[PDB]
């Protein structure tokens, strides 16, 4: 598993070479903005439970197919499965974020995924879009949360947007 | 075991493997025999990199034999896009060329043709497109022309076998898989007693390639769409004829020139006999 | 690759569980540390090569048979991959300085290390007198916290090693 | 009694259904943590997840739970590595040790190479794969005499296996020990392994 | 007992191995931790007695059915039972605070919570109102890092029960 | 597995109790002592291949009838096992260090030990001397390492001889 | 104790099976081989005195660095030490050729080898130049199935160290 020096020191060692004093810094400012980091994981492990359902809520008021039988979150069985990959997929865009790395969301959850719910008669597209709602209500708590103190957080917001975004394209 | 999740836990490369067991590795707690379940034949388990090795070792030995490894974050990117081949541009040949209209096709017949494998400088077929751009032959004619010249027999010909051969063959000059057992075996018999040459003739003259190209447009791509007489099982084989738009036909891959299209695939669509 | 990050992860992902303050906490130490840590990178960074001549040349003073013909620290191709490999260490000592944890040591150096010097006949002292030396000299390029990560990671390659 | 053991493995005869699975994850879940209460709060719902959705086998199921927290925590922190070892042995073996080399290159193993290597030589070792398979969950073994057994290990397991009541629950106030003694599993083989 | 500590000893252990400074890295960040935890530790300690008779106080007032005859939320024994539940989460939350870690809250009650509640007809929705006015109140209690880590283990509680 | 603030909370709860301001700055002075732990923990894990090797060469040279055939750690495998388990002690007694409390020491390691050496037939007054001379060297460099701050250590020295003492009185 | 006898014996009980003309045909080639082994036994038994001198001395004409004071080969204890240990060499291939298999080879001085001569800083290379010069020696000692035997285990322990 890669995080983001873990990263640096890979490309370093491809060229047979001690970090770069580029590379240093870039590294020296995510330590620098580590703290802003702990509270943007925080924002989400905080909020987990009420993040799946309000994008589950959502997903279903739009998709009102998925719920009737048929649709691939009915009956009781599939939409705990289809609860159940809303949640993991939360978890590895949370450790991405703590990471700041994609690795072990992209080896550990994002590969191989498509051909899964191909296989299954999921509709990727609806899976997509749940994981758009996701990153929605995950960001706006990263946004405003419990007595943090204020500063700005964009940087961080861009790159767990990323996060959600690269599931959204793996699998839609 | 089947079609994979993910890939690595601690941190791994998975690999998926193949394999065809005997009952050593699997077989039913029954009263008598031991027997695998018929349809793990071949089998497949994704193993990180470390119990690789030893995995393959008590394969081999309890009787199994490898058909496959693959990375597996290989094999999670799905099947190829196929937006820009599903229904492609058609390129045609005018009555009186405009110079550079003529350009755009010998780009394209080649792109098509050689099934995007590059085509040097030093390599192209010169003194054919000049004709071509006087008229005296046509856009077929002169796709005919590159079929039969040395660079297509060379990457496409001498260092595969003719089931493979008459699969690109397909491929490049009709753009559609091949439909039948029966076609493979109709071909192979037609090289074998009146040559390379007259086996190339018949893709170009037959009655399907005129329906669908005429006379002056380059071959495009027609099997990812609807066909007439055309086995239903045919629309599968051409994903596994195509790879993706940078894929291409070549010859230069560390295995060799290889197939593509199983052969107990197209039994599938009819056996019968001739 | 073992980092304080890489680690409260794993133990998260493991147990099917969002990361918690418990695993929170434990990242700040790796974040709040960076800065020591980051210091003797940076001046194990710039002050590097003359390390390397000196432990090669200590592996041969100490082993004198060592450069004296029909051994393994006699002409250049000997002197040239020894001087390689410790600069190989150094090279991954900094990297786990920087990354947080053993990992980089633990991936490219530990793993195989026997095996491989073994079928090679090279003797693990050379590299602990190497390593031995090079610890000596860091004594008086750092101080504080950025000497006892050097230290830490050293001693570990030692350790390694025995 | 142990009436109980003869035993009968259950599994996913390929085109499982969801009652043959939940009758298969709740015979793992008893034979890997005893007769033991486990909430549902503690179960691995993603390892559960993996098995419903067919991208693993029972094997890989097993492997998942034996490395989860909550057997560290219950058998692992809880009491000596020698007991460790003689659970394991019963929980996925489903037998008795059977001399005193397999505890020392269990105990040397589980050293050398941490705790995650030491579960995967039970579950990757021949005798896992020739008698429970890929699609077998762990059952109870060592009231039939087996090829290549040591006859001592039948009163071994009786001593491990205190019937369908027990608990391997680390609880007992004393609280996890030793079953099988050093004196009595010394017959059996001793060697300078 | 899920603290930091134990998670960098657990994770060595099962690997045969020392601690390295990757564990000993994550130990620092717990031990650092300790004082902003300690701090919300003693206020809520010392505010328990009206922190628990807020949080009951709100069950009721946000379910006003609770209080009639025939219901859940009438009658000494009914009312008694429910200020010690609560107490005893807080008496939880506190352990965690001054633990460095879930270990308290896991083992004592989230282990078991939901099969419990299920059986004695306790709906999860009253504990996480008395949960979410507990939060409400402890932000005039507390500020800066003590907050934040009141924060954390309020609302692991709130996710445990949803 | 119990460190010394879990171990804190479990008298706490058996009392019914938040934990008393006796116990509270007991648990404050641990962390007062913490950089200190740390260095004494660090220590250890920093010279363990020469603390095992060191306590081994003085073993045999005591007891040379160990190293004869007939002794316990005759032929190479006894040894290998010999230096092995000595490792494996002073690994637990680093734990307990680290944890502040000799719980994972009593029960992942010492918890029928003695039982298992007399079933061995190994000499369970030799591994004792051996666990007594590990203490000396592992305690030599607990006091006397690389540009440490200067101070008083000698609270944790007695600590750490404790836990060596533990597993010596549970073994002989 | 690994033997033809006993790998055959192994092998049947393994597969519940009696011991069948492919078992008996095996051991027939460990008992028709015993006439060479035991004279090869012979031999290096009744010189095993000077054969454990002679190479002892070789590992210092071929190391002349150990006997300085301050190193390995130095006082009567370390040179002591060794002869003892090509005694054990020595004495397990004696028992190795009786035997009719490399079991007390890999029973009493394989199995642990490494972890050994590691711990205790005893590098291979003596040990393997102490056997390569028995092995010299060895070659006017016996001849034809006797020396094969001899060089059979002498070479099975330099690749062990190896
Ligand atoms: C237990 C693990 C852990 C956490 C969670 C942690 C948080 C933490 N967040 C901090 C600051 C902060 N955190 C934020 C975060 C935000 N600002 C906003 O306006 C946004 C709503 C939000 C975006 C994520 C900001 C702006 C600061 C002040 C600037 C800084 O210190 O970088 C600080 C510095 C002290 C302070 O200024 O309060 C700490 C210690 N430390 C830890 O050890
Ligand atoms: C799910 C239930 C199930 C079925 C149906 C099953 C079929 C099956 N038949 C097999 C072999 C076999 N099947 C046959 C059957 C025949 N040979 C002939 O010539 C006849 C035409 C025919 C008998 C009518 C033979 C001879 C083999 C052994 C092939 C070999 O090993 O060479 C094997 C390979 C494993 C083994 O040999 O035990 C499977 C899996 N296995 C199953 O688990
Ligand atoms: C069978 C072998 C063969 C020959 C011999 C051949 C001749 C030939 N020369 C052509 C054009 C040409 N040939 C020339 C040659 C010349 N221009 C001058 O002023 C000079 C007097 C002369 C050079 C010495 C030029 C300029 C054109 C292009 C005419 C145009 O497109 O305007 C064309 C028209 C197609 C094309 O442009 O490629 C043909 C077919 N083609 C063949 O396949
Ligand atoms: C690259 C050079 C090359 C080879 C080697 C080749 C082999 C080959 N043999 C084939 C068929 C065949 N091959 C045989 C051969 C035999 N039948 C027997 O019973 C005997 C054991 C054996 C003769 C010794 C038969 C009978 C078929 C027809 C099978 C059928 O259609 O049922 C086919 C299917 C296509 C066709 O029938 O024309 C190919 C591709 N094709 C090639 O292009
Ligand atoms: C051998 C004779 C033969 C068959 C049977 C055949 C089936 C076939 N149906 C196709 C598409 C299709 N088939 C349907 C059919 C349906 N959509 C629905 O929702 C209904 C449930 C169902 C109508 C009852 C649709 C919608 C597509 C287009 C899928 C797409 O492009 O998104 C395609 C892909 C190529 C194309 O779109 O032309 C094939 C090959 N092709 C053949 O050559
Ligand atoms: C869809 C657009 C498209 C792409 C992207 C494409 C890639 C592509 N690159 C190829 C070969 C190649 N590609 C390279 C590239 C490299 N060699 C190196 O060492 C470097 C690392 C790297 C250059 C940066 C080489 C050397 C080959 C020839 C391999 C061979 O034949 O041995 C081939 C095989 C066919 C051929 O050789 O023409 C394809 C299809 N083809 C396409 O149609
Ligand atoms: C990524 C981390 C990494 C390490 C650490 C590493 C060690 C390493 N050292 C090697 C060789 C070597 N190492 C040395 C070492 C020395 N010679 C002397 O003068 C001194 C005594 C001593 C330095 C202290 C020598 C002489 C060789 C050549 C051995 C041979 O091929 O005979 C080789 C064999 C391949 C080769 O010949 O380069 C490896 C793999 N390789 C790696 O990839
Ligand atoms: C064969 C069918 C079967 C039975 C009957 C069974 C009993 C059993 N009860 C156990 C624990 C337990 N049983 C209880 C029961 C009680 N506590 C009280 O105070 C009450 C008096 C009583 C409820 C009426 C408790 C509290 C424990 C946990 C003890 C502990 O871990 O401290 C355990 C230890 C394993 C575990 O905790 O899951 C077993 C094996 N196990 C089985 O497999
Ligand atoms: C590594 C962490 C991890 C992930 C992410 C994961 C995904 C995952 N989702 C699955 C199923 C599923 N996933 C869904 C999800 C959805 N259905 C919809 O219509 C929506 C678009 C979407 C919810 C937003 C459904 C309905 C199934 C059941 C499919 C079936 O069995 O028919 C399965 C098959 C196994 C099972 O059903 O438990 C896996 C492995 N598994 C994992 O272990
Ligand atoms: C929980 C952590 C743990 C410990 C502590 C442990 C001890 C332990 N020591 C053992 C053997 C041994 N232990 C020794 C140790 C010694 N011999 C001597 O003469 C000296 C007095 C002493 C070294 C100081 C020896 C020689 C054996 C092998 C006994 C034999 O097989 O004959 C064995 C038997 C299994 C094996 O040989 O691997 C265990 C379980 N195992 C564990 O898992
Ligand atoms: C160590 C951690 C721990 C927790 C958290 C815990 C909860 C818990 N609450 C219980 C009962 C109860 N809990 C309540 C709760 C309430 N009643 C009200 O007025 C409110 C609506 C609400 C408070 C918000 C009530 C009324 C009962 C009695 C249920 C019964 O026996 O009918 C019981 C049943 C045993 C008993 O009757 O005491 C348990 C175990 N027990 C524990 O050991
Ligand atoms: C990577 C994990 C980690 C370690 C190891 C760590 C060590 C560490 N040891 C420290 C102090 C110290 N450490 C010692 C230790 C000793 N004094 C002696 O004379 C004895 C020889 C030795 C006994 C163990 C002393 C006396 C101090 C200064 C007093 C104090 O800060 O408590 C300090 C405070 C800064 C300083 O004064 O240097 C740190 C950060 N911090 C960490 O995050
Ligand atoms: C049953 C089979 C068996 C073998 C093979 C064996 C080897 C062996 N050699 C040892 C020591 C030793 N081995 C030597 C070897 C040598 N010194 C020299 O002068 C030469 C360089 C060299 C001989 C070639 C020395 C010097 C020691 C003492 C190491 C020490 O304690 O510092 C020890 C440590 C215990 C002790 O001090 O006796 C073992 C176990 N032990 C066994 O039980």
């Amino acid at each position: 598993m890669q995080d983001a020096f873990t990263k640096a020191i890979v490309a370093a060692d491809l060229r047979g070479s001690f970090l770069s004093e580029q590379e240093l810094n870039q590294l020296t400012n995510l330590v620098k903005e580590s703290n802003k980091r702990l509270d943007a994981v925080n924002a989400i492990t905080g909020n987990a439970a009420e993040i799946i359902s309000d994008a589950a809520h959502k997903l279903f008021a739009e998709q009102t197919d998925l719920i009737r039988p048929g649709g691939n979150a009915y009956p009781n069985r599939r939409m705990a499965a289809c609860l159940r990959d809303m949640e993991i997929i939360l978890r590895y865009v949370s450790y991405a974020l703590l990471a700041g790395d994609a690795s072990v969301l992209e080896d550990r959850c994002l590969n191989g995924l498509k051909e899964t719910y191909v296989a299954l008669g999921t509709p990727t597209r609806s899976v997509a879009r749940a994981v758009q709602l996701m990153k929605e209500t995950a960001i706006g708590y990263v946004n405003s949360p419990s007595g943090v103190t204020r500063g700005d957080c964009s940087a961080l917001v861009n790159e767990a947007a990323t996060y959600f975004d690269k599931a959204a394209a793996s699998i839609a | 075991m089947n079609v994979l999740t993910t890939s690595s836990q601690r941190g791994g490369k998975l690999f998926k493997v193949t394999m065809t067991l005997s009952p050593a590795l699997s077989h039913h707690p029954w009263p008598s025999l031991d027997t695998y379940e018929p349809s793990q034949n071949s089998y497949s388990v994704v193993v990180p990199l470390d119990r690789l090795l030893a995995e393959m070792t008590y394969i081999k030995n309890k009787g199994g034999r490898v058909l496959d490894i693959s990375p597996a974050d290989l094999e999670a990117l799905g099947p190829p896009d196929i937006s820009s081949v599903a229904i492609p541009l058609k390129v045609e040949l005018w009555a009186k060329a405009d110079v550079s209209d003529v350009q755009a096709a010998i780009v394209a017949a080649y792109k098509q043709i050689f099934g995007n494998t590059y085509v040097l400088e030093s390599e192209r077929l010169t003194s054919a497109e000049s004709l071509l751009r006087n008229g005296s032959i046509s856009v077929r004619e002169f796709v005919r022309l590159l079929a039969k010249s040395e660079l297509y027999k060379e990457r496409f010909f001498f260092c595969t076998s003719n089931n493979r051969f008459t699969e690109l063959n397909f491929k490049h000059f009709l753009g559609r898989a091949p439909y039948n057992q029966s076609e493979i075996a109709a071909h192979l018999d037609r090289y074998q007693t009146f040559g390379y040459d007259a086996e190339i003739d018949s893709y170009i003259d037959s009655d399907e390639y005129i329906q669908a190209f005429g006379e002056n447009v380059v071959p495009y791509y027609r099997g990812f769409k609807s066909q007439s007489g055309q086995t239903v099982e045919s629309f599968n084989r051409m994903f596994k004829l195509y790879r993706g738009d940078a894929g291409s036909d070549t010859n230069l891959n560390l295995q060799g020139q290889k197939r593509r299209v199983d052969p107990k695939n197209l039994l599938r669509s009819g056996r019968g006999i001739v | 690759m073992k980092t304080v990050i890489t680690e409260v992860i794993a133990s998260a992902d493991s147990q099917g569980r969002f990361l918690n303050n418990t695993e929170l906490q434990a990242a700040n130490g790796r974040f709040q540390r960076a800065t020591a840590s980051m210091e003797a990178a940076r001046a194990l960074t710039s002050n590097a090569d003359s390390l390397v001549k000196g432990a090669v040349q200590e592996v041969y003073n100490k082993f004198p048979y060592l450069t004296q013909p029909g051994q393994m620290g006699y002409g250049d191709t000997n002197q040239a991959k020894c001087a390689r490999d410790i600069s190989h260490y150094l090279r991954f000592i900094t990297y786990s300085l920087v990354a947080g944890g053993t990992g980089p040591l633990d991936d490219y150096i530990v793993a195989g290390l026997r095996e491989v010097n073994r079928t090679f006949n090279l003797s693990p002292s050379w590299y602990i007198e190497a390593l031995k030396h090079i610890k000596g000299k860091v004594g008086s390029q750092l101080s504080g916290q950025p000497l006892t990560e050097a230290n830490a990671y050293i001693d570990y390659c030692i350790n390694a090693l025995s | 009694i142990t009436a109980v053991a003869p035993a009968q493995a259950v599994e996913l005869r390929p085109n499982f259904g969801e009652t043959e699975l939940q009758a298969v994850i709740r015979a793992t879940y008893k034979q890997l943590f005893g007769n033991t209460y486990i909430l549902e709060a503690d179960r691995v719902v993603q390892a559960e997840s993996l098995l419903r959705n067919g991208s693993i086998n029972v094997r890989e199921f097993v492997r998942l739970l034996a490395k989860s927290e909550l057997y560290k925590e219950r058998f692992f922190h809880c009491t000596s590595n020698n007991r460790f070892i003689e659970l394991t042995f019963k929980h996925l073996l489903g037998r008795a040790p059977y001399n005193q080399s397999e505890f020392v290159e269990h105990l040397d193993r589980y050293q050398k190479s941490g705790y995650d290597a030491e579960i995967d030589s039970y579950i990757d070792s021949d005798e896992y794969r020739r008698v429970f398979g890929e699609n077998t969950v762990p059952y109870f073994r060592g009231f039939k005499y087996q090829t290549g057994q040591a006859a001592g290990v039948f009163e071994r397991t009786l001593k491990l296996y205190g019937g369908d009541a027990d608990s391997d629950t680390n609880r007992n106030r004393q609280g996890q020990l030793r079953q099988v003694d050093p004196q009595e599993l010394l017959r059996s083989g001793r060697g300078i392994v």
